[PDB]
RNA sequence: GUGAAGAGGGAAACAACCCAGACCGCCAGCUAAGGUCCCAAAGUCAUGGUUAAGUGGGAAACGAUGUGGGAAGGCCCAGACAGCCAGGAUGUUGGCUUAGAAGCAGCCAUCAUUUAAAGAAAGCGUAAUAGCUCACUGGUCGAGUCGGCCUGCGCGGAAGA
RNA sequence: CGAUGUCGGCUCAUCACAUCCUGGGGCUGAAGUAGGUCCCAAGGGUAUGGCUGUUCGCCAUUUAAAGUGGUACGCGAGCUGGGUUUAGAACGUCGUGAGACAGUUCGGUCCCUAUCUGCCGUGGGCGCUGGAGAACUGAGGGGGGCUGCUCCUAGUACGAGA
RNA sequence: UGCUGAAAGCAUCUAAGCACGAAACUUGCCCCGAGAUGAGUUCUCCCUGACCCUUUAAGGGUCCUGAAGGAACGUUGAAGA
């Protein structure tokens, strides 16, 4: 989340770590991100998926250090921050495969493609 | 329409009119002729 | 500072093709520049075989010579072909008296003497502006000498850097006015949204006869003469075509080698029509050996202005002089980026131009032989109403057969609006 | 001026009744007084409806002739009604009557309804048409167009309520 | 319609079956009684005064008690008002309470909010911090730029600065009722009430609904 | 010419404008420019005329059935002007164009007739053909009517910290 | 000139309306989609980053919008001291020179404890016609005002299609 | 954007007189608020003692009264420099 900030790619398709660059939506949303899509720059990569160095891309939060409220005083916290790369145009998961479990809180839209293709909530 | 400081007219059906202080004028050839605030 | 430098004065001309590698302008085409400029030509001083210098552009001795030539033959100005950096003009001035101008400011001067439409005014004076903004920069020196050298209390920013900002503000201002303009012509271009939008544009040097072909094809008033800038201002007139009937035309200004940078940047408005244009018709001269080069000249700017991705259609105009051939179709291929055999002032080559064109823009020639029984007055109606019956042949008991060829949008507006149980068209 | 001094003449069935500046106008079915008269000393006699400016007003024949035109409209009102053929056309459209509320259908999600102030009623020879009928000549047509007001008919196919017959603008630019 | 004077007794976390965990402030609603009625003849506005709570029956003063003489005496910690004329009510005190709302949906609620005493800017409002590095001498957290040079050569009266904060009346307009409870004079409302624990709240229904 | 080096009154506040050059007193009088419903000294003065805007109390080229004033000119009781009753003509759908053009795709001709009246045409319409309205006039109705010119005074143009 | 501290940033706003969006309308070369202008509108709201001392300008990605301009080019008795202009030194260059250069680079001290004003809180005195005690009414004043995006209407009106 | 409607026989959104019409306008919400020197409302509650001389909108003086209520101090506060 936020500006800069390292992110672990969640998907198989991504090539290792990348950094956030803009938070879509809002006049200019501050400390934002949990399912909201965000802009990305690849910084650290190997040939892998169709991802490449130097690119800018849309993406989604799926795992979060500050984590998520759940309706009962619940706060599901994680370690690191998983993220899934996306067309800046087509949106769409770019990934054949998610790694690591993620919350139900992200669902509907294409994300049901994600979470259905993503084991364990 | 416009607010052309000069007004004149644009057909034969055109006709100057007063409304309020303002000098309106209209046609029906095409409405676009509607001069006013001259 | 919208100020103009005059064309039409006595001039020591200096030029050097004789540089050895870039080459350029045998002189004569430059002389044409001089000509349409209306310059009072005097003499053609020329130097030798040099790479360009940090000095006075050309060599020391020759420079001294042109200096003296000025001082004696009394030229009103040292015209000096081939561009230089401002200091080069400076040091050159130290050896003279008069205004110097590179190839550029010449071209702007003549350009501006040609301005008539207000659009042309802004983009011109814009190019004038951007150009002069550079050159002014050394000129502080006098202004500085009178200034005292210390005592800038108040401002932190230095003067003339001030003036730099001034002309920046001018610049933005100019383009600012340019904005609503390109928007304007664009509002004209909303009509280009109607799906039925053939949109040609012509290209070539000045005296590529552009005015002429445009004339004969249009039966319209566009004057043409030997001079450069034989046209200015884009010019719309519609024309016939066998497969879209209406067909918008707009002449572009003619080209030269190495037309100015910032010119184009100001000129994008005028060419903004070219970009969208669905087909780059391109006339070329047939008398010059310059042929190849000019194409290479034209390609140059085409690059910088995009849309060189457009299909094109060459016309080796000026077949008169050559008796190159009878005018003909000249399928370069089935693709047709064709050469076309013209002499526009005679324009004898046209029918092949249109016909080849007729091949080159369409997308539905499945023709149909339509027919009706006494219920066709409405058919003949539609066909004359929109495009064309290809053939009208009445026949027995009011049954009447026809042939028609239209683009498909017609086919469905028709199939919809009319009952079209006549059903030959889809 | 013209009509302003033209006598109104009161028809026998109709019963004019001067009262101050205003004049009650009992009639065949109408019976009111739109009129109010700032200046002109309009007056009854045999049937004789006086006008001509009273004091000084300059509005004289203006207001006066206006008054005639009114009551003269009015008495014709107390005879009978006025504005009609308040048509609507184009596919999917329709209209209806009830009580005093009037149905209309114009592609809107919410149904189109407005209820007439009295002195006028209506009918539906078809949903395509609403005929109006009102005692007094002003309010009927005014509200009639005010009924049209919900949808000034669109140029490109004439859809939208069209007050009376009334040929309108009909351009065909930027189509297909 | 009308409100009542009850008080804060501790925010809690109520559950449904979903147990979504509605945050739930609880206001106790003690029975009231009507200190006086006013009408559009003696007073400008048809009205009902009331009270609730209790004094030490020595804590009371006679000028106070003499007002308490009429329409009986519940005693109380103070009075409260309700302007009304669409509605109608007794000179005699109510015994009514929570039932009044047992139907209702959005109570209003209004309170004093805990005093924060004198306080800094960036708290009376939300001024940003000026930077504390790269210099910023002597002013790491300071009132910003007021005034504006020559000009009308004076300083306006918007834009506060250091000053009072807290201990002040303020409504919250709309508030939903979680649950009326005839049980223990309880009354259950979502969100939270400005006003410190152990102090009263007015609670009239929705108005800006 | 005043000021500088000149005090008064007036133009709200005002060295340089209009009026007036203070030897000092006087709880006397009349005047100046300038003013006279109130602050506030005196006309709610007289009579005559205009302004409809708060012009006055910020301004132009320029626009216009603003309203005062003017000279002259046109039409008409053989009845016009406005509306209203009806006619709208035959050559000839002029020749050319062209699928079709013909009062209205054009083109150039556009006459001759009849009649009070009607153009081969002023506008609409049709693919085109054929409707639709005036120009034309009879009738109607009954006094005025249509303009240009000059001209006082007003509106429109006219947005700021 | 018996001293009025000067550019950029940084806290802070303030108005204008010559409109950046949102709001209301005229025409359109307004199918709808959308625009373009024009009118009316000042209620509120109106981009973080890269690069450079920068304002700009350029660039990357946004948002409905990245409006103008006034206000000792609002804001150094609030800060900032990077640019601006000292002495140090160097380069090119002009000078025979000492010396200079708006040609560039290195380094380089921001003072004032608030009487008055006006500002924010919060007080005490006296007033209000014997005296208190609580409850008031509203004479006036201020805060408050953005909006995306989704489905329903409905794949409808539009359009040949899209 | 209108209706009706004349002055100007027709017209005409205007002269008369009605219908509209917006983040703006004034309310509608909240807060403030009789120093609102126009100083207001309602409710409660209280004191209803004698004598003397001077000027009498006036007291002054004696004497005797002290009321509700106010505090002052102390216990302290999510109240507060
Ligand atoms: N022999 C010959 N002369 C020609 C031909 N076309 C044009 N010319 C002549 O050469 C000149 C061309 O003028 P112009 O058409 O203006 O050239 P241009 O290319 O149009 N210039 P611009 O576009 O600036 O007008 C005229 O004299 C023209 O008559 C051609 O095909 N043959
Ligand atoms: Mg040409």
């Amino acid at each position: 989340i936020q500006e800069q900030t390292m992110l672990n790619v969640a998907d198989n398709s991504g090539a290792r770590r990348v950094m956030c660059i803009k938070v879509l939506g809002g006049s200019h949303r501050r400390y934002a991100g949990v399912g909201d899509i965000i802009k990305i720059t690849i910084k650290e990569a190997i040939p892998r998926g169709k991802v490449k160095k130097g690119d800018v891309l849309k993406a989604v939060v799926v795992r979060t250090k500050k984590g998520v409220r759940r309706p009962d005083g619940s706060v599901i916290r994680f370690d690191g921050n998983a993220c899934v790369l996306l067309n800046n145009n087509s949106e769409q998961p770019i990934g054949t495969r998610i790694f690591g479990p993620v919350t139900r809180e992200l669902r509907s839209e294409k994300f049901m493609k994600i979470i259905s293709l993503a084991p364990e909530v | 329409m416009k607010v052309r400081a000069s007004v004149k007219k644009l057909c034969r059906n055109c006709k100057i009119v007063k409304r309020d202080g303002v000098i309106r004028v209209i046609c029906s050839a095409e409405p676009k002729h509607k001069q006013r605030q001259g | 500072m919208f100020d103009r430098y005059d064309a039409g004065e006595q001039a020591v001309l200096v030029h050097i093709y004789f540089t050895q590698d870039k080459d350029m302008e045998d002189l004569q085409e430059f002389e044409s520049l001089v000509s349409s400029a209306g310059v009072e030509a005097l003499q053609v001083i020329t130097g030798s075989r040099k790479a360009p210098h940090p000095k006075y552009f050309v060599g020391e001795g020759k420079a001294v010579e042109i200096a003296e030539a000025v001082k004696a033959t009394g030229a009103s100005v040292v015209l000096f072909d081939h561009a230089l950096s401002p200091a080069q003009e400076r040091n050159l001035e130290r050896l003279c008296e008069c205004r110097v101008i590179d190839r550029t400011g010449l071209i702007l001067d003549i350009f501006a003497q040609r301005a008539r439409t207000h659009e042309g005014k802004l983009q011109v004076e814009l190019a004038q502006l951007r150009h002069l903004a550079t050159r002014l920069v050394r000129g502080w020196t006098h202004l500085e000498r009178q200034k005292g050298g210390i005592g800038l209390r108040g401002p932190g920013e230095t003067q003339l850097e001030t003036d730099r900002r001034l002309l920046r503000n001018r610049i933005v201002q100019i383009q600012s006015r340019l904005e609503r303009v390109e928007k304007q012509r664009e509002q004209g271009r909303q009509s280009r949204i109607k799906a039925d939008v053939p949109t040609v544009s012509l290209v070539g040097y000045t005296n590529a006869g552009k005015s002429t072909l445009f004339n004969r094809i249009t039966e319209a008033r566009v004057y043409a003469a030997d001079q450069l800038f034989a046209t200015l201002d884009p010019t719309l007139r519609r024309i016939d075509v066998a497969d879209v009937g209406e067909t918008v035309l707009a002449d572009t200004v003619g080209f030269i080698r190495h037309l100015p940078h910032d010119l184009v940047a100001a000129f994008k408005a005028t060419l903004q029509e070219t970009r969208q244009a669905t087909l780059l018709l391109h006339v070329i001269d047939a008398a010059d050996v310059r042929v190849q080069e000019n194409i290479e000249a034209v390609n140059t700017v085409l690059e910088e202005i995009d849309a060189h991705e457009i299909p094109t259609l060459l016309v080796m105009n000026k077949i008169d002089m050559l008796e190159d051939f009878e005018p003909r179709i000249d399928r370069d291929e089935e693709n047709k980026p064709n050469r076309v055999w013209l002499s526009a002032q005679t324009g004898a080559g046209i029918p092949q131009l249109f016909q080849a064109l007729t091949e080159r823009l369409s997308g539905e020639v499945a023709q149909h032989t339509l027919r009706l029984p006494p219920q066709e007055g409405r058919l003949r109606s539609r066909f004359y109403q929109l495009q064309a019956i290809e053939k009208e042949w009445m026949e027995e008991d009011g049954s009447v057969s026809l042939q028609v060829r239209m683009p498909i949008v017609d086919w469905r507006r028709l199939c919809k609006q009319e009952p079209a149980l006549i059903d030959y068209l889809i | 001026s013209r009509v302003a001094k033209a006598p109104v003449v009161v028809p026998a069935g109709v019963d004019v009744k001067i009262n101050g500046q205003v004049i009650t106008i009992k009639g065949k079915n109408g019976e009111l007084t739109r009129t109010l008269n700032d200046a002109v000393e309009v007056k009854h006699a045999d049937n004789t409806l006086t006008f001509g400016p009273r004091d000084g007003y300059a509005d004289g024949w203006a207001q006066a002739g206006t008054a005639r035109a009114l009551l003269n409209s009015m008495v014709i009102g107390v005879t009978e009604g006025f504005t009609k053929k308040l048509q609507l056309v184009g596919v999917g459209y329709r209209a209806a009557v009830k009580g005093n509320v009037i149905n209309l259908s114009l592609g809107f999600s919410h149904p189109v309804d407005h209820q007439l102030p009295a002195g006028i009623t209506a009918e539906c020879p078809t949903q395509t048409e609403i005929v109006l009928k009102g005692a007094d000549k002003q309010v009927i047509g005014q509200v009639a167009a005010d009924l049209r007001a919900y949808r000034r008919p669109e140029p490109y196919k004439g859809k939208g309520v069209r007050y009376a017959d009334e040929v309108v603008r009909t351009k065909e630019a930027k189509k297909k | 319609m009308i409100g009542l004077v009850g008080k804060k007794v501790g925010m809690t976390r109520i559950f449904t079956e979903d147990g979504v965990s509605i945050p739930v402030t609880v206001i106790e609603v003690e029975a009231n009684r009507v200190t006086q009625v006013k009408d559009l003849a003696n007073d400008g506005y048809r009205a009902i005064q009331v009270t609730t709570g209790a004094k030490k029956a020595n804590r009371v003063t006679k000028p106070e008690a003499g007002h308490f003489a009429k329409a009986g005496v519940e005693a109380g910690r103070g009075l409260w008002e309700f302007r009304l004329a669409e509605g109608e009510e007794f000179t005699v005190g109510q015994s009514i309470s929570v039932e009044l709302f047992a139907d209702v949906k959005k109570v209003d609620v209004t309170g004093t909010s805990k005093g924060k005493g004198f306080a800094g800017t960036v708290k009376r409002w939300n001024f940003r911090t000026q930077d504390a590095t790269h210099g910023n001498s002597l002013s790491h957290r300071v009132p910003g730029s007021i005034g504006q040079n020559q000009t009308p050569g004076k300083v306006f009266k918007g834009k506060k600065m250091a000053g009072q904060m807290g201990n002040e009346r303020v409504t919250v307009q709309s508030l939903d009722v979680v649950r009326v409870d005839a049980e223990r004079n309880l009354l259950l409302v979502k969100g939270a009430v400005p006003g410190a624990t152990g102090s009263d709240l007015i609670v009239k229904p929705a108005v800006k609904a």
